[PDB]
């Protein structure tokens, strides 16, 4: 877009590619569970014992 | 037991010190009530001891 107060000239408007720019989208990341999970996977647990 | 170590009792001796050899030989019962394994705080008997 080009607003412009006050009278203005143009001519010769180009567009042109130069090069490629890198990025990057959406993955399935680092899935470090929590903190808590791991203390309710050890919530059931037995002591095995030597008499 | 096997399977989780809680060691279900089977008898209970009393030790003969040398100050109590009168005492101990003075008792013929012996009544018992304890925690049983599926029941609850039953009372078992008053049998004789077996020394």
């Amino acid at each position: 877009t080009l607003i412009g107060s006050g009278t203005t000239y143009l001519d010769n408007l180009s567009i042109t590619e130069l090069n490629s720019t890198p990025e990057i989208l959406d993955e399935p990341e680092v899935k470090i569970p929590t903190d808590q999970e791991i203390m309710d996977a050890h919530k059931i647990y037995f002591a095995d014992l030597n008499f | 037991n096997p399977s989780t170590g809680n060691t279900y009792i089977n008898g209970m001796y009393f030790a003969p010190t040398q100050t109590n050899k009168e005492a101990l030989d003075y008792i013929q019962k012996y009544r018992v009530e304890a925690t049983l394994q599926y029941s609850g705080f039953k009372d078992i008997g008053t049998k004789d001891k077996e020394m």
